RNA sequence: GCCCCAGGCGGUAGGGGAGCGUUCCCGAUGCCGAUGAAGGCCGACCCGCGAGGGCGGCUGGAGGUAAGGGAAGUGC
RNA sequence: GUGGAGCCUGGGAGUGAGGGCGCGAGCGAUAACGUCCGCGUCCGAGCGCGGGAACAACCGAGACCGCCAGCUAAGGCCCCC
RNA sequence: CGUGAGGGAAAGGUGAAAAGAACCCCGGGAGGGGAGUGAAAUAGAGCCUGAAACCGUGGGCUUACAAGCAGUCACGGCCCCGGGGGUUGUGGCGUGCCUAUUGAAGCAUGAGCCGGCGACUCACGGUCGUGGGCGAGCUUAAGCCGUUGAGGCGGAGGC
């Protein structure tokens, strides 16, 4: 019984190519180029999953450092403050406070220096 | 709870005295204000740092023998087209271009960086045509 | 009035009448949950240190859900190493009822 | 018992070890033959016994 | 309403005639007749015949008034390339693809 | 394959990829590698296994009550509707695929056209046709050759 | 002369890029002041066969 | 004791294990099919870690085929 | 000392071009990203991750996955960062 | 194609039925539009369906201070369907694949791209394991007889 390629190769290609929509040029038109582009896109997606967390953490540390310096202290001193103060709100929430709750974040400064 | 992004904010002008301050340090703080990383609403992917104007760029000061031992060089692409320029001559000609070079050395690259450099305005001497923009004086 | 709560090793600024997703908690849908409050965000700005003393939010679970299928897919080059793998992280999406003082 | 009830015992019938079918099979690009060598070539070695 | 004629299986380089046809897209009918009439290109004759057959179909077949006849849209797809041999040097042979074209003109009435 | 062994073009300097003749299994039209050949799939199953398993099938249908030894076929005499009135009266509907085993050519020939009946001489008894049909039906003599065959 | 050869295939965008400038400008015509027919300037209107308000060609 | 506990899970050659899919066989004188098969294209729908499977829309117009097993010219 | 520990017997292997690094030697010129050995290591196969600007073997560290959580390693905290 | 021995192609499919498009118009014709048949004509004879590569035409987003293995993450903007989907402006990160190598992004090999063909099997012995039968026993070969897909006999012989 002969089992030609039949429909398999075509269908698999349509899978990878439909995944390759929106790529520049042959990277979204040829199955071969689209395959390889989807490989590198895969590892990219992985290391950017792992990356994005450190990324937003750097954002949070930046904005929080801004709000802290606008009260006379800096990021390291402030974090040492809260850590000494037994406060455990994290970088994201301190960021959204320092943007949205300048008064609340202000009191966070007051207890940070309160540790001092 | 996504991280907050601010809406578009009008850039707040800032005047800075070039006089009496060290080149590298002053350029540092200039770049800092330029990035807008003094603002809690900071975001990297958008230029929301403040406009900056400086006067008395000639009045900058630099440590040691850097007056002459620092050679701003350029390159024309032509053979032997490496044009070395000492710091003194560059002061006599284009001190504002001195600060331009120093702060541009500190800005993040990319089109955002170039637009940020556009966001800066140097003026050697004590004056500048931006009183209409309300240049807020800010000591550093 | 808001408050930052702890959950799944995560901290959430929350306010009453809000739908929020968290780690897949274990609780029957329709049931409610009381949560550690890291800080009362609002008028009575109390600093939970490390948690508020008597406060805790009240959140009814809406139901357990599966996140959109992440296609984590590792790949090494020149080694014939391909790894296609789906992933749909379950979420316990909630409803902020109120914030017990 | 109807024909669709008939089945071998578990493990009574076993897969073959199909080779050369990409990475996911784990038996790919080489058919387990390793890299270059007289053994990895078609035909193989001489009589290994002798 | 729309009209259209098709130069199905026209032996002419489709790329070439596309240059012509991209000179009347978005034009009024009479303007098209002139521009084809004095365009220094071989394809302009073919596009001219396809044009007039088109507009005739509009008035005759589809009964569109000749007043508002502007080129609604037109183009030239490719036909079966007649492959021929060209003897090249050192005995080697090649194949010139004498390219056949399809021409399609569409005539809408420019209202307002 | 019907081609020849003449090398299509030389080994080197021709610019093309190396090839031998077009009879190779890599050209369209070339031969097939490892293609199926005349292959005798038959093999000697153990006698004790054939016999024993046969008895196990008959035990299957028997203990399930789908077995029905029959002595007489007075309704059938070589005509189909004879077998219809018989088997219908014989407690058979047509829904039960029934394995028919007998030595009466009048029975077998008289009922082969039944879409739901599987007819077999008593010698042709075997596990497969026993498993095919819901109900099994045999004559006492067919039962006997069964017994000796399972004896 | 060692037979220069195209290193890679030209992408579609680059091919179309060079083909940007290949537009065919419309041959400017004007109406014949004799017969009101469009025609290229500085030539006898083949419709009227006139030119400069006078007959030249024998249409 | 079907769930809980502890630990484990970079990975080539290579060993092993478990599945997915293709043609054909039995199931099947059955079943699905003009109220539309196969096939093609489309999907932001559901299922599985995946191989993939359904589901739905259109094109297509006549074949397809389970559960559960068998055999391979089986996966580019 | 319970460990993807050990031992025995069978089955299938692949490998028998290795390399860098440190240390101990020879050759070498106490030259070589050199060669040849021993010991350890890593890469190979971990060109997965952070640092080292970039960089397989140097420092940290052995990647099941997801999280817009936290503590830290080498290394850094003047801007780029 | 080869002087010749010889080598050796490609190339199937309308429709149930030609009912194969009378006739009208544009057109030198071709071809086109109508009309007409047709269940259907993107079934029109270059005809089942009709994929991709490729080639156009429209629509949406976007793009001319600008840097890049073409992606990925975030944010944002626009467009659309109503929470999503399409575009990507910026910012961050990011050395194609295969083979062969200690070592490849490699300026080492292969690959223009798409579609299809394409490579671990079969036979017979041996060996290990195993799912089963039997068990100091196990087992049939050829052949014979049966159906015409049904099996049994057959102890020669082997272990
Ligand atoms: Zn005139």
């Amino acid at each position: 019984p002969r089992a030609k390629t039949g429909v398999v190769r075509r269908r698999k290609h349509k899978k990878i190519l439909k995944l390759a929509k929106g790529y520049w040029g042959l990277r979204s038109k040829s199955f071969r180029k689209a395959r390889e582009t989807l490989f590198a896109a895969g590892n990219y997606a992985y290391a950017h999953r792992k990356r994005r967390k450190r990324d937003f953490r750097r954002l949070w540390i930046v904005r929080i450092n801004a709000a802290c310096r606008q009260h006379g202290l800096n990021y390291s001193t402030f974090i040492h403050g809260l850590k000494k103060a037994g406060i455990e709100v994290d970088r994201k929430n301190l960021a959204d406070l320092a943007v949205r709750e300048p008064q609340v974040f202000a009191e966070l400064v007051e207890r940070a220096k309160a540790a001092q | 709870m996504k991280t907050y992004v601010p809406k578009q904010v009008e850039p707040r002008w800032v005047l800075i005295d070039a006089e009496g301050k060290t080149l590298g340090r002053l350029a540092t703080k200039i770049a800092t204000l330029l990035r807008g990383k003094h603002r809690p609403d900071w975001t990297p992917n958008v230029a929301m740092g403040d406009f900056v104007v400086v006067v008395n760029a000639d009045k900058i000061r630099v440590t040691g023998k850097k007056l002459e031992q620092k050679i701003y060089t350029r390159y024309s692409g032509y053979p032997g087209g490496l044009k070395k320029i000492p710091l003194e001559k560059m002061l006599a000609t284009h001190p504002e271009r001195v600060l331009e070079h120093a702060v541009k050395g500190m800005l993040p690259k990319g089109p955002l960086g170039r637009r940020l450099f556009k966001r800066l305005k140097v003026y050697a001497g004590p004056d500048h045509p931006h009183q209409a923009q309300r240049p807020e004086k800010l000591e550093v | 009035m808001f408050a930052i709560v702890k959950t799944g090793g995560k901290q959430y600024r929350v306010e009453p009448g809000l739908k929020l997703r968290v780690e897949k908690l274990d609780a029957e849908p329709g049931a409610t949950v009381e949560l550690p409050v890291l800080l009362l965000g609002g008028e009575k700005t109390v600093v939970g240190t490390p948690v508020v003393e008597g406060a805790s939010v009240v959140a009814e679970v809406l139901g357990h859900g599966r996140g959109k299928k992440i296609l984590v897919s590792k790949f090494k080059a020149k080694v014939q190493y391909r790894r296609k793998k789906g992933h749909r992280q379950p979420y316990t999406e909630l409803l902020i009822k109120e914030i017990r003082g | 018992m109807k024909l669709s009830d008939l089945r071998p015992n578990p493990g009574a019938n076993k897969r073959r070890k199909r080779v050369g079918r990409g990475p996911g099979s784990g038996h790919g690009k080489t058919a387990t033959r390793g890299h270059k060598g007289q053994k990895s070539r078609s035909g193989g070695l001489k009589d290994p016994r002798r | 309403m729309e009209a259209k004629a098709i130069a199905r299986y026209v032996r002419i380089s489709p790329r070439k005639v596309r240059l012509v046809v991209d000179l009347i897209r978005g034009k009024s009918l009479e303007e098209a007749r002139n521009i084809l009439r004095y365009t220094n290109k071989r394809g302009a004759y073919f596009v001219a015949k396809v044009l007039e057959s088109a507009a005739a179909n509009a008035v005759n077949n589809h009964d569109m008034l000749e007043d508002r006849l502007y080129v609604k849209a037109a183009y030239v797809d490719e036909g079966p390339a007649l492959k021929r041999v060209l003897p090249r040097a050192r005995g080697r042979a090649d194949i010139i693809k004498k390219r056949t074209s399809h021409i399609t003109v569409i005539l809408g009435e420019k209202h307002g | 394959v019907a081609y020849s062994g003449r090398k299509i073009w030389p080994q080197k300097h021709t610019g093309r990829a190396r090839h031998g003749d077009i009879g190779a299994p890599i050209f369209v039209g070339g031969g097939v590698v490892f293609g199926p050949k005349p292959r005798d799939y038959s093999y000697t199953l153990p006698k004790k296994v054939r016999k024993k398993g046969l008895a196990m099938a008959v035990a299957d249908r028997a203990r399930e009550g789908k077995l029905l030894l029959v002595e007489a076929f007075a309704g059938v005499n070589g005509k189909t509707k004879e077998f219809l009135a018989w088997a219908k009266e014989a407690g058979l509907d047509g829904s039960e695929s029934v394995l028919l085993v007998t030595g009466n050519e009048l029975v077998r020939r008289a009922a082969r056209n039944l879409p739901w009946v599987v007819t077999l001489a008593p010698e042709g008894l075997n596990v497969y046709d026993i498993v095919r049909t819901e109900r099994l039906v045999m004559d006492l003599d067919a039962w006997e050759v069964f017994q000796n065959r399972i004896g | 002369a060692k037979h220069p050869v195209p290193k890679k295939k030209t992408s579609k965008a680059r091919r179309d890029a060079r083909r940007s400038h290949h537009a065919l400008t419309p041959p400017t015509l004007v109406p014949c002041p004799e017969c009101k027919a469009m025609k290229p300037p500085h030539t006898v209107c083949p419709e009227c066969g006139y030119y400069a308000g006078r007959k030249v060609l024998e249409v």
